[PDB]
């Protein structure tokens, strides 16, 4: 798996010849601490109806966990779990590959994994976090033989996407629920920023969990942790070698 | 914790079978008395570099060099003024009669003897250019990198 | 500064690491509690990471007919000993024409400069 982990559902036999509608909502997109998910749905295009019962508009972890239990026929899912240290170094190489770039490609590459199985998909709906234009135009370019569609009230306006809303939001939950007393997780609660402040080692920091490109991250280690410096914050021979004549012993 | 310093020593320093002085640059040295000979120290300081020490930090990323040294270049120093602090335990070594017959109880410096003396030691230094392979063209770079250990190369 | 051969030659082995970024302040560090199991062997060397950056691994040997020794604070004793050290480099392992790397041939230039 390495940086991210893609944990799949068989495809059904259905699928592969009947069109088919695609669905893709993340979950752990905000929080400094742990992993990001994002999961994709899967149904022939008959089947809706089915779907129509086990859509949101907001759930409770109980009825979460109950709702992921009766989609897993003709229902199929795929995941792609993305870790905080993966997180960390996508952003903080020396070429900035923002959370907004990194999130859409994981959600490109489950779309591709979809029709690299051989599901007869027909339209894909995805969710959003503000302006899907620049994002309607990206995935449609990307994917030019079918019908892309991007709402960001998605979850709340079709049941494929809030199909794949529960699987990411539950794959989230049992990913820290594995790992496992922080609170939320999100920069915002107090509690979480007092775990990261009790977690700071001065020469390395904080540990593998911690998604170190937050702001919220990078400030803390500016205060506990040491001063790191980076590569972007004749005379000739031992300039070329780095080398010149002691005098400091 | 305390300083620490990473050296790459000379494999013979080992057995039995040492002192570091500072003494003026002819353009920090080790001195060895058991055996007696004269090294050079030499620093690598690259920008952005820290060692990670079995258990500890050690930040700037130095390595140093304990390389050896011809005396005839140090003990040069003492002659080249007059053109016609521990220097003292720097010349009085065993065998330093015989060397000073190259560039030099009466002695007087001379400049057709150090001026024969320099032009071999180019000719030594093209062969370890051959050797270790560095990027005839050689002449100027092999003048060049005595230099750094005379201040006579104005002149030559 | 003076210091025996008794400590050169009954010096324990030693870990040692050259990391492309400088950590201002000297002192203890748990490397085998963060750095040592994150290290992942690859077929492009070693890969680990450090303040959330991602770093390439290489291990380099000293120069053929040399000993690595690391010295501490007149007397400076030899604390440790060793044969190679891990180089380490931003996304990418240094390249064979590095600093680092040059640094290394001088010994061998070193021995027929000052030759008799």
């Amino acid at each position: 798996n390495t940086g991210r982990c893609r944990l799949s559902s068989p495809v059904p036999a259905v699928c592969r010849k009947e069109p088919c509608v695609l669905g893709v909502a993340e979950a752990g997109r905000g929080p400094v601490l742990g992993p990001m998910v994002y999961a994709i749905c899967y149904c022939p295009l008959p089947r809706l109806a089915d779907l129509e019962a086990l859509k949101v508009a907001t759930l409770l972890e109980s009825e979460r966990e109950r709702l992921f239990a009766k989609m897993e026929d003709f229902v199929g899912w795929a995941l792609d779990v993305l870790s905080p240290n993966l997180i960390s170094t996508s952003m903080l190489g020396r070429v900035k590959y923002n959370l907004n770039s990194l999130s859409h490609d994981t959600a490109t590459g489950l779309i591709q994994y979809a029709l690299d199985q051989g599901v007869n998909v027909t339209q894909v709906f995805v969710d959003t976090v503000g302006m899907p234009e620049t994002y309607q135009a990206r995935l449609q370019q990307s994917f030019p033989g079918i019908e892309v569609t991007v709402k960001a009230k998605a979850a709340a306006l079709y049941p494929v996407v809030s199909a794949a809303s529960i699987c990411a939001k539950v794959a989230r939950d049992q990913a820290v629920k594995k790992w496992q007393d922080y609170g939320s997780g999100y920069p915002n609660d107090p509690k979480t920023k007092a775990w990261l402040k009790e977690h700071v080692e001065p020469v390395f920091g904080f540990p593998q969990f911690v998604r170190f490109s937050w702001r919220t991250a990078q400030t803390i280690l500016e205060k506990e942790a040491e001063d790191v410096i980076w590569e972007d914050s004749s005379h000739r021979y031992f300039l070329e070698r780095g080398l010149e004549s002691a005098t400091s012993l | 914790g305390a300083r620490q310093h990473v050296f790459l020593v000379s494999e013979y320093l080992k057995d039995a079978s040492l002192m570091f002085v500072k003494l003026v640059n002819p353009c920090i040295y080790l001195f060895n008395m058991c055996l007696q000979q004269l090294f050079e120290v030499k620093v690598f300081k690259e920008k952005h570099h820290s060692w990670f020490i079995n258990q500890s930090v050690q930040s700037g990323g130095l390595l140093h060099f304990a390389t050896p040294v011809d005396p005839l270049f140090l003990l040069l120093h003492y002659l080249i003024k007059a053109d016609k602090p521990n220097c003292i335990l720097l010349l009085k070594l065993p065998g330093l009669e015989k060397l000073l017959h190259h560039v030099t109880k009466y002695y007087k410096y001379s400049k057709e003897k150090t001026l024969k003396w320099l032009e071999k030691k180019v000719n030594q230094t093209v062969a370890a250019l051959k050797t270790n392979n560095v990027n005839e063209d050689y002449i100027r770079y092999a003048h060049g990198l005595i230099s750094d250990y005379i201040p006579k190369e104005l002149s030559d | 500064v003076h210091l025996r051969s008794a400590t050169l030659r009954d010096a324990v082995p030693a870990t040692l690491h050259l990391l492309p970024c400088e950590v201002a302040v000297d002192g203890p560090a748990p490397v085998g509690r963060f750095f040592t199991p994150a290290i992942r062997q690859g077929p492009e060397g070693l890969e680990v990471s450090f303040r959330g950056r991602c770093l390439r691994g290489e291990e380099v040997a000293v120069p053929p007919g040399l000993v690595g020794y690391v010295m501490v604070t007149r007397f400076i004793g030899a604390t440790a000993n060793f044969s190679r050290f891990t180089l380490w480099g931003l996304e990418t392992i240094p390249g064979p024409d590095a600093k680092v790397r040059g640094a290394l041939t001088w010994p061998s230039l070193a021995a027929a400069i000052h030759a008799q």
